[PDB]
RNA sequence: GGUUGCGGCCAUAUCUAGCAGAAAGCACCGUUCCCCGUUCGAUCAACCGUAGUUAAGCUGCUAAGAGCAAUACCGAGUAGUGUAGUGGGAGACCAUACGCGAAACUAUUGUGCUGCAAUCU
RNA sequence: CCUAAGGGGGACUCAUGGAGAACAGAAAUCUCCAGUAGAACAAAAGGGUAAAAGUCCCCUUGAUUUUGAUUUUCAGUGUGAA
RNA sequence: GAGGUAAAGCGAAUGAUUAGAAGUCUUGGGGUUGAAAUGACCUUAACUUAUUCUCAAACUUUAAAUAUGUAAGAAGUCCUUG
């Protein structure tokens, strides 16, 4: 006999942390959500009451609603050939802000800052991200460090 | 014959609670409770007043909690009382029903609600909820915080409670838990009430312990003896000191002594300082060597 | 009764050790794993030897029984039975399953006997003994190594003992006072923790 | 007169014999013999 | 400073608790928590069996016993009239390592009392909780912490208290 | 800098055994008329701040302390693993090529930081 | 299966061990200390829970009314459940 | 961000498991003490302490590789005020 139920398989992803078991520290209600704000999903196993299924554990989604003590979370999820909109009502104990908007939030700041500049001195600055490129040349002083010779060793037993 | 129980495995695995639970002086349960806010009123804080009772002291405050940590609004004392006329029994019920008008009115100010929700001028004991003005702002919230402290009809956190309902704060309560409740009637004897409002019980015990035990008399209320302070003059102590609390609320400091490095500087003498690696380990080589 | 062992010799199946969920399960041939003089001091053996697994493998416990025995006679008698430790490394705690004792309906099977699971370079067997009593004891675990399925290889082993000290490294210790007696195996001394507790084991410690 | 009774503080809900009440676990109260 | 001389590391009881575990309920019980309540004039509790024992012909949840905890001035006059009844004379075990001690007397006629026929005669049971002043701590329930190791009872000096405010003897 | 009230993170904060603690605070501490709660004013309630004490709580310091935390020419580029071959081997398994890469272990260091308000030799 | 074993509030701390108290003993009741849960939470197992979700006490019927949205199984149909 | 598989661990929890050593038996027996004292001794077996060999699909503090969610702007950012 199959067992399909609605928290099937969640033995290890619900549990609480080692030595973080029992009361929720008060910075998670003191969080506020509006709408269009990401979010990270991770339930709590200790609040049952506005709990994730298991599938949204672990995905991230947009804020489309706020409610007493709950946010709504816009999530897409593949069904088939194509995505589905799905829209999860959350507890905000199974819910952090996603630490993403906060670089590339930062990063637009830091663009709007070095433009204004630039045009200020009438100089041009790129804002485009880059991959890492090959190094350069480079010279390598043997001042004290004058190169030491290693060999392959023989082969020993250690036990 | 017995397992020795405090093993490294016991404090490996033993998972430590709060820090303030640990000190057994935050109930994070109420604390929850209070302090969460609906998720709709996004950074509307809730505000709390908060009251502590100490061995000398009546603490009363006016809290919003951030992610920081709280933040205080006002705060009012009962040691301020000596300024207002109340010299003695710093923490009665009645001192704490000063506390609470006295925190009351010191807000207001501070927001600008004074002519509008004066409160409960004339104190008469009665259950009365502050209400709001029609085309106008509303009342202060505010909700009290009694801690850990038990919650007894005739306690005096309701005291402050009282008084600070009195004082024009909206502060949401029943009458069911004030001195003079009659439980098996559900009525408010608003009568005990302002009794206890105006130091009556201790009055009518300054009275009947007057005239039956003498000499104890003299060692309880040492400090009416030497004020010359009978009974009948005890509730104009009060009486008065809420006119005066309602005239000036007004927070003024005490004019310290000494100044913030100077008592830095006093302080920083009586402190042991934790020893420098090197120090530790040449006492570990010589105890090591007075072992031969 | 027993297929033969090479129905078992892989390790095809996950690990089936005795727990709650399979109860009726037999006991293991093999219940001593510590032979000759088992209480001897560490400093009477110095020389260790070591039949080492070069195989990933299934040992069966009947196996594991039949090589300990034909090791401890011959070391026995050629040596005395005080001239040597020897002690099984490998303890059979994988459950195997026969099904026969319809078809392929309802096929699983029953517990059937015991089976050690050893790896590429695991220890089999150890022997602590004298140094004059190499090639007696060496000649008990070759003889022991013919009850095994696979390959295996005799090994001398560079530490003191069963002590994970090389046998320069515990002669320093020895004579520096880091070493006691606890019976068969011996305590090392600590750095750490309470002072006095550590010098009161150790006396003959020199500091430095 | 009152009666009050002494509460509850145990959680053992089972109606049955208590932990570590075996016998022969007892000594000789007889040894003197 | 640390003086063992100090005035608030004073000896002295902090409760009596008078037990008589008469092992059946009705009539017996009844009329040994009027024993209690005449010893004490205070009101007894009356404890139920944890489990059922057919051995002790108890059954879980049947009234067993009757205990009555007395402390201030009465507690130490009952527990003078009970070390009449002792002769004042104690074991070395009868003190426990947290500094407690007790006995037990098997008339409670002895204690001064009146007889009565319907009454009978019950046995009872005397145990005396020592302690310094600022036990409140570990009693309060905010900020309730522990004793400190020097502040604790032990069995020594509740031996040499009681031999000294008793002019008593702890047989070793 | 100490202390209190309310906290944030939730042991670098816990635990064991010792020692010290000026000022204020906190605390223990005293009493039972009153509101209130008990078998018991022990807890809870109220009253006095008066009669006393730093003994305990609390705070800090000590310990080749237990635990915890962090770091690393520690172990170890090991174990494991993605990708590849008409590689080896009877097989079990293994090596090599291009990548990713632990845990234990060992050693060293540390042992709460901090927000708001009030107060203090 | 449950008018509480549902709902709210309050108070308390569990399993167990050690040391003590007439009959009383390995097991009756009382006391102190230790006790991160080694207990309990109707019923399988897993998760969760310590000033509680456990134990005891007080009051209750939100196990009510109206009809929508959403999650799981999913065709993104029904039913069940949330 | 999420994860609990590979590996690892077991002088870390749970469960399984080999060997000694040192202590306590006062809440184990046999023998030997006693004309009787439960008050010693020799022994095995129990526990306790610090160690020791080996393990887990339905164990676990730790914890990969591969695979997996989101973001990388004009429907954006900032300023003022309806």
């Amino acid at each position: 006999g199959k067992s399909r139920g609605y928290r099937s398989g969640t033995r290890y992803a619900f549990q609480r942390d080692f030595k973080k078991h029992g009361a929720i520290p008060l910075s998670t209600y003191l969080k506020v959500y509006k709408v269009g704000d990401i979010v990270d999903i991770k339930a709590n196993g200790s609040i049952q009451k506005g709990m994730p299924h298991k599938y949204y554990h672990g995905k991230t989604g947009i804020v489309y609603n706020v409610t007493k003590s709950s946010v709504g979370v816009i999530i897409n999820k593949v069904v088939g050939n194509r995505y589905i909109e799905k829209r999860v009502n959350l507890r905000v104990e199974h819910v952090k802000h996603s630490a993403c908007r906060q670089e590339f939030l930062n990063r637009v700041k830091s663009n709007a800052a070095k433009k204004r500049e630039a045009k200020a001195n009438g100089e041009t600055v790129y804002l485009k991200r880059q991959a890492a490129k090959p190094r350069g040349s480079r010279i390598i002083s043997t001042e004290g460090n004058i190169p030491q010779t290693l060999a392959p060793v023989a082969y020993e037993t250690f036990i | 014959m017995q397992k020795e129980f405090r093993t490294s495995a016991y404090h490996s695995r033993f998972q430590t609670p709060f820090r303030r639970r640990q000190e057994g002086k935050t109930d994070y349960y109420q604390r929850k409770r209070l302090v969460t806010q609906h998720k709709a009123k996004y950074n509307s804080p809730k505000y709390r007043l908060v009251v502590r009772f100490t061995n000398k002291d009546i603490i009363a405050q006016i809290v919003s909690a951030h992610i920081t940590g709280d933040v205080v609004f006002t705060a009012a004392y009962a040691h301020e009382l000596p300024r207002y006329g109340i010299k003695y029994g710093l923490t009665n019920w009645s001192a704490a029903y000063a506390v609470g008008l006295l925190v009351a009115r010191r807000a207001l100010q501070k927001l600008g609600l004074d002519e509008t929700y004066t409160g409960v001028e004339e104190v008469e004991g009665e259950f009365e909820l502050t209400e709001a003005v029609e085309d106008g702002p509303r009342p202060f919230k505010v909700f009290l915080d009694i801690g850990l402290q038990r919650t007894t009809t005739g306690a005096r956190v309701f005291g402050v409670l009282k008084g600070a309902s009195d004082g024009g704060l909206y502060v949401p309560h029943s009458p069911n838990r004030f001195p003079g409740w009659d439980i098996e009637a559900e009525e408010l004897d608003a009568e005990l009430l302002r009794k206890y409002i105006f130091g009556g019980h201790v009055a009518e015990y300054m009275e009947e312990l007057l005239d039956d035990d003498e000499e104890k008399y003299k060692s309880i209320f040492k400090n009416y003896i030497e004020e010359e302070i009978e009974s009948e003059d005890v509730e104009e102590i009060y009486a008065n000191a809420h006119e005066a609390i309602r005239a000036d609320p007004s927070f003024k400091p005490t004019e310290k002594k000494f100044t913030k490095e100077q008592y830095k500087a006093e302080s920083k003498k009586y402190r042991q300082q934790k020893l420098t690696r090197a120090e530790r380990q040449a006492k570990v080589a010589k105890k090591i060597a007075e072992f031969k | 009764a027993r297929r033969p062992a090479r129905c078992y010799r892989y390790c095809k199946n996950k690990p089936y050790p005795k727990s709650r969920y399979n109860r009726a399960v037999p006991d293991a041939k093999i219940r001593i794993y510590d032979l000759g003089r088992k209480k001897a001091t560490v400093d009477e053996f110095p020389l260790c030897i070591h039949l080492v697994s070069n195989e990933l493998e299934q040992l069966s416990s009947e196996a594991l029984e039949a090589a300990r025995i034909c090791a401890n006679k011959y070391i026995t008698k050629v040596s005395g039975r005080d001239s040597f430790h020897l002690r099984v490394r490998v303890h059979p705690f994988h459950v195997l399953r026969i099904n026969k004792m319809q078809g392929m309906r309802g096929a699983w099977g029953k517990p059937h006997g015991l089976a050690a699971r050893v790896s590429i370079g695991q220890i089999i067997m150890s022997a602590r003994t004298k140094d004059s009593n190499k090639d007696v004891v060496i000649e008990g675990l070759r003889r022991a190594r013919y009850k095994f399925p696979g390959q295996q290889k005799i090994i001398i082993s560079k530490k003191w003992g069963f002590t994970p000290l090389n046998r320069d490294e515990y002669i320093a210790k020895k004579t520096n006072g880091e070493v006691i007696d606890d019976g068969a195996y011996v305590k090392f001394l600590s750095r750490k923790g309470n002072l006095e507790a550590n010098l009161q084991q150790f006396p003959n410690y020199q500091y430095s | 007169p009152s009666a009050p009774s002494r509460e509850v503080v145990k959680k053992n809900t089972s109606s049955k014999k208590s932990d570590a009440a075996p016998a022969s676990a007892d000594p000789a109260k007889a040894k003197k013999k | 400073s640390d003086k063992s001389q100090n005035v608030m590391r004073e000896l002295r009881i902090e409760k009596l608790v008078l037990n008589i575990c008469v092992g059946e309920s009705g009539d017996r019980l009844t009329r040994a928590a009027k024993v209690l309540e005449q010893l004490s004039g205070q009101t007894p509790v009356q404890s139920k069996a944890r489990y059922t024992v057919r051995t002790f012909g108890i059954r879980r949840n049947e009234k067993i016993a009757v205990h009555v905890t007395v402390r201030g001035p009465k507690a130490e006059e009952i527990l003078e009239r009970g070390l009449k009844v002792k002769e004042y004379q104690l074991r070395s075990k009868n003190f426990s390592a947290t500094g407690n001690f007790g006995f037990g007397i098997d008339e409670h006629i002895d204690l001064g009392i009146k007889y009565d026929p319907s009454i009978g005669i019950y046995g009872m049971d005397f145990y005396v909780v020592m302690g310094r002043a600022g036990a409140r701590v570990t009693r309060r329930k905010r900020a309730r912490s522990t004793i400190g190791n020097s502040h604790k009872t032990n069995k020594e000096d509740t031996i040499q208290w009681f031999k000294t405010r008793y002019d008593a003897e702890v047989l070793d």
